[PDB]
């Protein structure tokens, strides 16, 4: 019914109007610097005037930082675009990770555009030449409500000979686009032969031209590869133009500048917006010194918008250097333009409402007694550990026929799966390589 | 309308320099660094001259100092019509392209070239149109009639005129501009359109186009799809040697002028050896443009060698070039480029907070108290007033961390952060 | 009025058993921008070329 993987139970900060944190709020207990601190980020990005600010998270594993950022993602909402990204996924061979990190940074911000389409329909009457002739075909679309005849490209009519269709055929036509989509036979002919393999439609209702208006959204990231690479269409000269050189590669800045220079045009005529967005990036210690040293100039760029890192060490080698040793894994001039928040760990009590509340979204029943003890292996094993054995309780539980967790499913569960101290405890006795 | 929207270089508009190239104190948003200006103004008045070329100039200096600031200013005091190329150290590492074929690409897109001719217009109002054709033949026969204010008369058209013509939707109330080299028809406006002056005018029109441009178009045809799709790479040098005595004929010949550019390249100091030595080869070529280098490192071992050789960068680079460093600022620059801040972000500050501001400013960076200043603004804006407190300061300062205040936070919670060997106790007991 | 009220709900009506709305949802074919960057530079060809 509702799958639940490590979230699912967050549902934003939870912030008031004057910005004080909540104890229990949101799916959240504690960490109140980190969660406020949090909706001023989100208050950034809802400035829409604000970038090149980069702000890492950095704790220590089972602290809440990926769910932190699950809850600025949840708390931005739809209307503002989400990138969710790690640093181990921004090595490639085709182009270099320089394309696919500043790539990235154009994938973050959005522009949502306001446009208006021609649509026409109705049942193909004549497909002739004109009166002399360069071989375009006048189509009379016969409509319910309306009967007209129109002139078209021989590309369209290519696809129109394409769709294999003939006196008296419904089929939808596009003005701007071109696209043409055949819905069927009318059925003033399905009395013509008893069994046939095209379906019968009725008379498509309404004008034959119509017009409406959409309110959708395109990433800019989206219009950069429309202006690198063509994609598809129905003719054998888009197709093969698809089909030569569809292998992705590297971007001009002039190509960039002519994009968000007719999109500044289209800003100037006050059809779109520009929103800025977040790009999210996990185990940035696993990064490159190049990625570093690309992202020393791509924050003093100007559309690098609000990042958010996410790193968990200290002082330890970077990735490409040999002697360089510097905290969280990122080099010393990146941090000085990076801002850290620190996460602050959890309580016994904290942990037994971690359990807790991830047993009411999970909906199993627990008794106190097991709740104790998965306090207990909570702050004797991990946080993981008891999240982790939430599930084979309630499996023994319906194995059993019992509605509630039990004394005897949980310490079960502590017989037939080992932690990992009683793993290293049985590894450190070797026969032969134990 | 250049885009712009608030960024760490937008407020710096010019070098800010006078007739005698004695910087100002406060001047075109660049405040301090009077050696630095003064010395990069020799290297902006070393652009606008022109008589001189092959020369290689360095930037250096410690962080938070504006180098990258300088060369910002050095491109916006450089005005239009000269092209600017602002590259980073690590952009040259392609797998498809070598790094050498990528850096003489960008030792060719530095400069440019100016080509003008001369070209005729004929403007005016169309009275009515009379086109000729034959329902079975063909050979199309336009007439129509251009009328000013002191000029009307009729123009009979040919077959591509009626091309143009009908493949693009025109009336009587609407007017045409027409080209006569080009063929090519402007429907400008109906009766936007109030027109004056004569009918027939002839105009000059200049086009500006880099050597890199010439290069890959006389590398082959698929070369204008790969300068605009990017998949160029690896030109043949003969293209380079014709394409360079082509370019000097065209100079003694006086048909095309050049405009010799500039070549910035941000964070060279991570740069391979086979760059280095090319570098130091292509910078005594003819057409070599002025080239100015941010060396950002410190002094380290060089990529591609196992010795640390001083500055990151071997001697045979820095014996070619000039050096020019800057030095840290005093507390009241800190003030001053923080309220200059405050005037390109449109925020008002208050004096006790630009006071705490500055303090907090001196104490950890330049950086964090310019981002301070921008959410400062915010923690006012959720009390709903525009004045900047000096309680937003505090607020953005116990919440918005430093550095090394996160350092002493890591090496006190060790046992928190997996280590080098990837030990890390996620547990609190035992 | 009272005929401003059955005449708001009777859309309410005319959506919530199907969406009579105008029913258009739409297609969702390819936007329409017709700049064509290149285009802008092959007067630049013609003239090199
Ligand atoms: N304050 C909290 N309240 C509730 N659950 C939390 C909290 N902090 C962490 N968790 C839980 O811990 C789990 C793992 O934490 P995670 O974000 O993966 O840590 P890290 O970011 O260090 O890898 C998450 O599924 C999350 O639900
Ligand atoms: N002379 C100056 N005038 C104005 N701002 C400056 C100046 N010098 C440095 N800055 C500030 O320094 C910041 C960037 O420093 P940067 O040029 O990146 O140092 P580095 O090049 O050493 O990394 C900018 O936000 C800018 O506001
Ligand atoms: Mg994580
Ligand atoms: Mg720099
Ligand atoms: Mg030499």
């Amino acid at each position: 019914v509702t799958r639940t993987a490590a979230h699912t139970h967050i549902k934003g900060l939870g912030l008031d109007e004057s910005g004080v944190a909540k104890r229990v709020e949101g799916g959240f207990v504690g960490q109140i610097e980190a969660r406020e601190a949090c909706g001023v980020i989100v208050d950034l990005i809802k400035a829409k005037k604000m970038s090149g600010r980069a702000i890492l998270l950095a704790g220590g594993p089972s602290t809440g930082k990926t769910a932190l950022a699950l809850a600025i993602s949840q708390e931005l909402g739809p209307k503002v675009p989400f990138c969710p990204l790690v640093g181990s996924e921004l090595y490639s061979v085709e182009v270099k990770k320089t394309e696919t990190l500043m790539e990235n940074f154009r994938r973050a911000i959005g522009l949502r555009i306001k446009e208006t389409k021609e649509v026409y329909e109705g049942e193909v009457t004549e497909l002739t030449p004109e009166d002399k002739t360069i071989s375009h075909v006048i189509v009379g679309l016969k409509s319910a409500k309306g009967t007209k005849t129109l002139r078209l490209d021989p590309t369209i009519y290519e696809s129109i000979q394409r769709e294999k269709v003939s006196i008296g055929d419904v089929i939808y036509i596009e003005a701007n686009t071109g696209a043409v989509k055949r819905v069927g036979r009318s059925d003033a002919y399905a009395t013509e032969f008893d069994l046939e393999t095209e379906e019968y439609v009725p008379l498509p209702k309404g004008e034959v031209h119509k017009k409406k208006e959409i309110v959708q959204d395109v990433t800019l990231h989206d219009l950069d590869v429309a202006n690198a690479r063509p994609q598809g269409g129905q003719d054998v000269i888009s197709m093969m133009g698809q089909l030569l050189k569809p292998k992705k590669t590297e971007i001009t800045e002039k190509l960039r500048q002519e994009v968000n220079k007719v999109v500044a045009k289209y800003i100037d005529q006050g059809v779109a917006e520009l929103i800025p967005g977040v790009l999210f990036i996990d185990e940035v210690n696993m990064l490159d010194i190049e990625i570093f040293t690309y992202l020393n100039k791509a924050l003093e760029s100007n559309i690098a918008p609000v990042v958010v890192l996410a790193s968990n060490r200290g002082m330890t080698t970077v990735r490409g250097t040999e002697d360089v040793i510097s905290p969280h894994g990122v080099p010393p001039d990146l941090i000085d333009r990076l801002l850290i928040v620190r996460t602050l760990p959890y309580d016994k009590d904290e942990i037994r409402t971690i359990i807790e509340r991830r047993a009411t979204v999970e909906r199993l029943q627990v008794e106190s007694s097991a709740l104790d003890l998965l306090a207990t292996m909570g702050t004797e094993t991990s946080l993981r550990y008891a999240l982790q054995l939430l599930a084979p309780c309630g499996i023994l539980a319906q194995t059993s026929n019992r509605k509630e967790i039990v004394v005897n499913d949980v310490n079960e569960a502590k017989l037939l799966f080992l932690d990992a101290k009683r793993s290293t405890k049985i590894l450190e006795t070797s026969a032969n390589y134990l | 309308k250049s885009l712009s929207l608030i960024a760490a270089h937008s407020h710096i508009t010019g070098l800010g320099l006078d007739e005698n190239l004695q910087p100002r104190p406060t001047s075109e948003g660049m405040v301090g660094q009077l050696q630095a200006r003064r010395a990069a103004g020799v290297i902006l008045k070393m652009v606008q001259n022109g008589t001189i070329a092959g020369r290689a100039v360095l930037v250096a200096g410690p962080p938070s100092t504006g180098k990258t600031a300088l060369a910002m200013g050095v491109s916006q005091s450089l005005g239009k019509d000269v092209p600017f190329t602002a590259i980073a150290g690590s952009e040259i590492f392609s797998l498809e392209l070598s790094k050498t074929e990528a850096l003489t690409q960008a030792f060719r897109k530095s400069i440019g070239i100016k080509i003008k001719e001369e070209t005729e217009l004929i403007e005016g109002e169309v009275v009515e149109i009379q086109i000729d054709r034959s329902i079975t033949g063909g050979h199309k026969q336009g007439k129509l009639t251009i009328k000013t204010t002191d000029m009307e008369t009729i123009y009979e058209l040919g077959n591509k005129m009626i091309d143009g013509l009908t493949k693009e939707k025109v009336l009587a109330g609407d007017v045409i501009s027409i080209d006569k080299a080009s063929g090519k028809i402007t429907k400008l406006g109906r009766s936007v359109q109030c027109p004056e002056g004569e009918l027939q005018k002839r105009k000059t029109v200049v086009h500006t186009v880099s050597l890199h441009e010439i290069d890959v178009i006389n590398s082959r045809t698929q070369g204008f799809l790969a300068l605009f799709t990017g998949d160029t790479g690896e030109i043949r040098s003969e293209v380079r040697d014709q394409i360079n005595t082509k370019v000097a004929e065209w100079k003694e010949e006086g048909k095309a002028e050049i405009v010799p550019g500039v070549l910035f390249i941000d964070e060279v100091h991570m740069l391979d050896i086979e760059c280095f030595s090319f570098i130091n080869r292509a910078l005594e070529d003819e057409f070599a443009p002025i080239v100015m280098m941010a060396t950002n490192r410190g002094v380290s071992k060089t990529r591609g060698t196992n010795y640390k050789s001083p500055h990151g960068l071997p001697l045979d680079l820095l014996d070619r070039s000039i050096i020019i460093t800057t030095k840290s600022y005093n507390e009241q620059e800190i003030k001053t480029i923080l309220s200059i801040r405050a005037q390109e972000e449109e925020v008002e500050l208050s004096s006790d907070a630009l006071d705490l501001l500055t303090k907090t400013g001196v104490e950890t960076s330049l950086r964090y108290s310019s981002n301070l200043i921008s959410v400062a603004q915010q923690i006012a804006m959720k009390r709903k007033n525009n004045t900047v407190e000096v309680e937003d300061v505090k607020r953005a300062y116990l919440l918005f961390l430093d550095s090394a205040r996160s350092v002493k936070y890591v090496q006190e919670n060790e046992s928190q952060y997996i280590d080098d060997q990837g030990n890390v106790q996620i547990s609190i007991a035992k | 009025n009272f005929m401003s009220i059955v005449n708001c709900l009777m859309q309410l009506r005319k959506v919530c058993n199907h969406p009579n709305l105008f029913e258009v949802r739409p297609i969702l074919t390819s936007f329409v921008l017709e700049h064509c960057v290149a285009s802008d530079y092959k007067d630049v060809e013609r003239t090199l070329l």
